[PDB]
């Protein structure tokens, strides 16, 4: 018998999410999953994902398992992959050119933007360079256009390096909060231990 | 600030290889800024920081320069380039212009 | 992406008078508005152009201090308010918007122009 099945409710169904830029960094060790139900339920938009493929994936278990979750809106959900470059997908959270784990996502429309606006989801849009891989960026300073450092006077040409999603209830459906997660699987020289049903 | 222009005007025909200058009196890089405005409507972006061409824009512009010394390249000259083109200056707040160059049919 | 103006016209010299600007086809909670002028057959000049979010603002020279501006963020538009006038006032009247992309990315890149008023002093 099992002996723990590995949570996933608190973060699929869930109650609240960060914005993209202060992403969640949830980890997993020694457990049991139940990916096939991940793969049963219809809720799931695009479930499509990469690397191991789903049916055999609960049978070539890891040690690590990483699982970021975030919410966009819904057409760059594309912006979720290897090699593909994009405002969320370069400034906020990129994947490495391989990848061992894969990538879900859905509509959460009437969850999600308020009527009169959640404006509770930023995202950054300026920055100075391009980032690396699977590294968190909470650093809330000022950003500069150049020639100008505005020495915290934040405003004219500072530049806030945050910018809000703006929800509407009747934006469309290209524009609607989509909850994506990602489920990075890390095989370390340790013993692999997350792997279930058998 | 002073910015200056050359030529001040020309005449030109079409499929010239046009080109003009533009200096600045002090190194600002290269935040200049290319403009155009044909006669009886609105101006537009063609060319930011001197070395970006604006989107939907024919690619036979071009543009290049830094310091103090940039240059606008036309390859091959279109009836519709016939306008007044000046230059911008993206230095410290107090900005002005250039005296601009007309373009005239030869 | 469109822009309509009002409050130019001719006035007497020594009175005060009022500007309104108004855009449409964006969002216009960005892109820091600017102002620029232009005499009749002689090269143009920019007059002003403020923030974002209403913060610091800067103005031309020749007459800073003497106008005023205003960030309408509820109607999508500016106000410009002008004091002290001159006959040399006289000109065409640009309100332009600013792009946010780019290399350096500044907000003083001009695009997106609307159409300009007449303002004669005499
Ligand atoms: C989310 O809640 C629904 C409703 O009970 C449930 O069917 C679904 O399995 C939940 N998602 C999980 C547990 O990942």
């Amino acid at each position: 018998n099992i002996t723990n099945l590995c949570p996933f409710g608190e973060v699929f169904n869930a109650t609240r999410f960060a914005s993209v830029y202060a992403w969640n960094r949830k980890r997993i060790s020694n457990c049991v999953a139940d990916y096939s139900v991940l793969y049963n339920s219809a809720s799931f938009s695009t479930f499509k994902c990469y690397g191991v493929s789903p049916t055999k994936l609960n049978d070539l278990c890891f040690t690590n398992v990483y699982a970021d979750s975030f919410v966009i809106r819904g057409d760059e959900v594309r912006q979720i992959a290897p090699g593909q470059t994009g405002k969320i997908a370069d400034y906020n959270y990129k994947l490495p050119d391989d990848f061992t784990g894969c990538v879900i996502a859905w509509n959460s429309n009437n969850l999600d933007s308020k009527v009169g606006g959640n404006y509770n989801y930023l995202y950054r849009l300026f920055r100075k360079s391009n980032l690396k891989p699977f590294e968190r960026d909470i650093s809330t300073e000022i950003y500069q256009a150049g020639s100008t450092p505005c020495n915290g006077v934040e405003g004219f040409n500072c530049y806030f390096p945050l910018q809000s999603y703006g929800f509407q209830p009747t934006n469309g459906v290209g524009y609607q909060p989509y909850r994506v997660v990602v489920l990075s699987f890390e095989l370390l020289h340790a013993p692999a231990t997350v792997c279930g049903p058998k | 600030i002073q910015l200056t222009q050359s030529p001040s005007s020309l005449s030109a025909s079409v499929g010239d290889r046009v080109t003009i200058t533009c200096r600045a009196s002090q190194n600002i890089g290269t935040y200049l800024n290319w403009y155009q405005q044909e006669p009886g409507k609105a101006p537009k972006l063609l060319i930011y920081a001197a070395s970006s061409l604006q989107s939907g824009v024919p690619s036979r512009f071009s543009g290049s320069g830094s310091g103090t010394d940039f240059t606008l390249t036309i390859s091959s000259l279109q009836p519709e380039d016939f306008a007044t083109y000046c230059c911008q200056q993206s230095f410290t707040t107090p900005l002005t212009f250039g005296q601009g160059t007309k373009v005239e049919i030869k | 992406v469109q822009l309509v103006e009002s409050g130019g016209g001719l006035v007497q010299p020594g009175r005060s008078l009022r500007v309104s600007c108004a855009a449409s086809g964006f969002t216009f909670d960005d892109y820091a508005m600017h102002w620029v002028r232009q005499t009749p057959r002689k090269g143009l000049e920019w007059v002003a152009g403020i923030s974002r979010n209403s913060a610091a603002i800067a103005y031309a020279d020749s007459v800073k201090g003497r106008f005023t501006i205003s960030r309408d963020n509820a109607k999508n538009s500016v106000f410009l308010q002008m004091n002290g006038l001159r006959a040399d006032d006289t000109a065409l009247y640009y309100c332009v918007k600013s792009p946010r992309y780019g290399w350096g990315s500044p907000d003083y890149s001009f695009d997106f122009w609307g159409r300009g008023t007449l303002v004669t002093v005499s």
